[PDB]
DNA sequence: CTGTGCAGTCTGGCAGGT
DNA sequence: ACCTGCCAGACTGCACAG
């Protein structure tokens, strides 16, 4: 199978926790180490949490998270295991740390996951977004979580911007999260997503295009990838981004106006995303999108 | 163009990020950087001169630990090395092996030892005949038969410019013995190498035998040597004819 | 997955069976004709006559103009080839680079190879290998010129281990076999020093080091000491 | 304007005639010599002699048609106009003509252009397909038309197993027909059209991408293309065939089998060919197109 | 298979001019 | 920059004994 999608052990020393659609990866780097990756949303707290008890003896063993995004996709989780675990570095880029620092901005991520939540559950007690266990990572830093990872860093910029990556160079795995996009669950083909620059997001995709070739492709939504398409997946986003520039030209061109392809968009594309993503936010999101390829990239 | 991307596109990625660099430290900081980023811990750009004919020095830099370093330059290992000498039998690359090196087992004891157990190395000559190879290496994981094209393009694309940047920052690692010989000394010494003796040469030039003599003996003086044979070798060998 | 490393380990897949420069040939016509190019060459210029270096090619061109070069011999004078001697990155076909010998690159324009490319590479045994492709318009951009630099030479490569393999009559040079107590002695001769002295450091007399001295004579065909280590010297052999 | 749609004049040196969907070209190629392109459906032929008397003095003026393959939906109008046109010639490859002298692989395209006479058309006078004057022309071979144009035929095989194209050096057009394949309007993205040969197709486009940069093109059907689209137009179908591929493998390796992508490429895509092509028969078009890249894929 | 042979062409090295 | 004769030196294609 390609799309190894299941919960619960995925390779020899990684496993996902929680749902799927918001994947929250654990990697196996040692006897008495674990280390968390990708974050996940404020819904899914008791749950991933609970999952990891099953694989993991107890919380302590964690010692590095790495965060990838600045958006409520992959932050929500955070202050909500932190308390619960004594000690873990959430490594994550240098600008993300001045967006969890600010005020501002935690005010959307937490307003936003908190619409997310079932009629039940209300989260447990979690610390302040300042008092994160934090440690910065710039491009290029040689994260040597353990003996047998040595992860290389690299900025993504474009679908935000602070999004990097992490790229483990001995299993030629590579966690991207969004860089790439998202990878459609029915009709397989890759997916843009560019909310904030497009002339940086395409050299980003021309470095992760330059990394070698990918055993493992992970994005942050639809779980694990494997085989020849996560092998050229640096290759076909880039090239999914020239369509939708090619759509919305050829669309502006006819004169079609700009917000009526977003409307067809959404109602393509929502349905599988529904389950983290109101759609009222899902269609203003994607207009913000079209906006910039609007304005980009004749 | 944009249609396969890929392996080029990091060529030229490559390319763009070498360029500008000129310190020689700089460029092996950046080969350095990219043979971490294929997952391999180590490196190591070593050139076997032939010079010497007797015993063919052979200058080495990158980063194994320096004790092993010392342990090349005093035990002198760098002869009886096969991986430098499989450039010689052919242009293959070849992963390491106990099989590989079969001949010489006690560098491959040592190594073993000493924190290098997997690894390959690719040969190359350089135009100007300086038989040049790239090795990497790690602790773990034998190289798998579906990683070994990609290391295979990579080193040799790797190899090629960083030999051709060598060659332009004139290192100490590839001067020669600087020889510049003009037209006619190396015409004379060509046809020395041809086996034509001062007369024949002499006559077919019909230029006078002492003169003639007196050339060969400013090439004697230049490469400080007690006989022709000398001339004629290290002129084949160094391509000055 | 599609791309070049798919299309250089599917390439030499179907490299590997083959018995024939036949076949080595026409899959080289069908791979550079996938490439976009017109008519390929393979060239090699041996180091071994020092007064007349001989040099081999084969290729698709017009047959006159093949025999154009055994008319004429341009060998020597290519600056394509010599470039090879040099210097190791490719080289573009241009009016400046042929500046040298201009009346090469009248004949070229003359005989239809307007445009195109030679790489050269060091083949192992120490002598010189070239491959050259070209076209009769499409002048190359600076946006192809790597891709050619990439393709035209992972063929290079492999088609001149290829016909090593097979024992192409152009690359292998005259049969030499010395043993090693043949080539040890030799190898010591060639640095510059008397028989007697080689006879000192040896521990064996000045007899056999003159008998093995004439046994490399007779191999050679040489009349001097001087041509047996040159040879020697540039067969790589020592 | 990107794309001309609309028959009339063109441009300086050519102007469309009949249906826009299905059209014919007029090259006007000197003062004394016209020629005609891409022959189109049977059923237009009351039409597109009554649009061809808008132009020509005297029909007889007319020398040179150009014919891209074998299929019904481009060389309709031959046995019906020829005859008339008693100055016609008409250029195509060999295994074209070799086609045209066989009696089988005729009497399937006169029954499916009779399968599309809208209502009660009895046709014109039509001749044998053998006897009309064919000159064929094979790969590479330059074509004197006249003074100005000087177009090349080039051995675009893969839409069909005789298909090719015609290019001119001078003002870089290219008559692509189906090599290319479809111009989708609505999405603005080219339409991948194979029914013989994957691997062929795909080194055509190649050796269509490697030609100059284009300053027009004209498909089979849409009409004339102009400015960036003629550029990368030969890009865009390498694009869309391997994504193709993707999608049919990806669906492969869920499951699901060819005839739910068939019918989902069908409800997706049959707008266009719904004048042209019979819907049944567009079907089974798409169940040999996807067997045959499921078979030749990777 | 390798030491010893004078006889003899091959040829380092200035002496002295060009 | 490239020139004309010598003084032995370091050997040269066979020598056949060891
Ligand atoms: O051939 C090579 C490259 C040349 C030697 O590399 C070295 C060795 C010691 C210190 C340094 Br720095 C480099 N490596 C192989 C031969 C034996 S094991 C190995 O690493
Ligand atoms: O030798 C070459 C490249 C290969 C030419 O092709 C041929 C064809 C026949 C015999 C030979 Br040798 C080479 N020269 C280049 C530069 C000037 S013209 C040319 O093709």
């Amino acid at each position: 199978m390609l799309r190894l999608s299941a919960p619960g052990q995925l390779d020899d020393d990684l496993c996902l926790l929680g749902d799927v659609q918001v994947p929250v990866f654990l990697l196996r780097l040692g006897e008495a180490s674990w280390a968390l990756v990708e974050g996940g949303i404020s819904r899914d707290a008791e749950l991933v949490w609970a999952d990891l008890c099953r694989w993991v003896a107890d919380p302590s063993q964690v010692h590095y998270w790495l965060i990838t995004h600045k958006h409520y996709d992959h932050c929500g989780l955070l202050p909500y295991l932190c308390p619960r675990l004594p000690n873990v570095q959430v490594l994550a880029s240098e600008r993300t740390c001045q967006a969890w620092k600010s005020e501002s901005a935690v005010r959307v991520v937490e307003r936003l996951n908190r619409q997310l939540l079932r009629a039940e559950q209300r989260l447990p007690e979690a610390c302040a977004w300042d008092a994160l266990p934090v440690r910065a990572v710039a491009d290029g830093e040689w994260l040597e979580l353990g003996p047998r990872h040595r992860l290389q860093v690299i900025e993504a910029h474009g679908h935000s911007d602070d999004h990097v990556v992490f790229y483990d160079v001995r299993r030629r795995r590579l966690f991207c999260g969004d860089a790439l996009g998202e990878f459609d669950e029915a009709e397989g083909v890759w997916r843009p997503l560019v909310f904030d620059d497009m002339e940086a997001y395409l050299e980003s995709l021309e470095r992760l295009q330059r990394l070698p070739t990918l055993l493992q492709l992970i994005p942050g939504h639809g779980g694990l990838l494997r085989g020849r398409l996560a092998a050229d997946g640096a290759e076909s986003a880039y090239t999914e981004c020239l369509r939708l520039c090619r759509r919305l030209l050829w669309r502006q061109s006819m004169g079609e106006s700009l917000d009526e392809l977003s409307e067809e968009l959404h109602r393509a594309w929502g349905g599988q995303s529904v389950d983290f993503l109101p759609g009222e936010l899902h269609l203003g999101s994607m207009r913000r999108m079209l906006e910039i390829l609007s304005r980009q990239a004749l | 163009m944009r249609n396969d991307g890929g392996f080029l596109l990091w060529w030229d990625g490559l390319r763009s990020e070498m360029q500008p660099i000129h310190d020689s430290q700089g460029v092996f900081a950046v080969l350095e950087k990219e043979v971490r980023r294929l997952g391999f811990d180590y490196y190591a750009y070593g050139v076997r001169h032939t010079i010497p004919f007797t015993r063919p020095k052979t200058e080495v830099h990158g980063t194994y630990p320096k004790a092993w370093l010392e342990r090349y330059q005093m035990q002198n290992y760098g002869a009886v090395d096969p991986a430098i000498l499989n450039g010689l039998r052919s242009s293959e690359m070849v992963v390491w092996s106990d099989s590989l090196f079969d001949q010489s087992r006690m560098l491959w004891n040592e190594a073993r030892d000493w924190g290098l157990c997997v690894g390959a190395t690719l040969p190359i000559r350089a135009p100007n005949n300086l038989l040049s190879v790239l090795s990497v290496a790690r602790d773990q994981q034998n190289i798998s038969s579906f990683e070994r094209e990609e290391i295979r393009l990579r080193l040799r694309c790797m190899i090629e410019l960083l030999t051709q940047k060598l060659t332009d920052l004139e290192h100490p690692m590839l001067m020669s013995n600087p020889v510049c010989l003009s037209h006619r000394e190396r015409e004379i010494l060509q046809w020395t190498a041809d086996g034509k003796s001062s007369g024949e040469i002499a006559i077919i030039l019909s230029i006078s035998e002492s003169t003639v003599n007196f050339h060969h003996k400013n090439i004697q003086k230049k490469f400080d040597a007690p006989n022709k044979t000398l001339a004629a070798a290290y002129a084949a060998a160094l391509g000055l004819i």
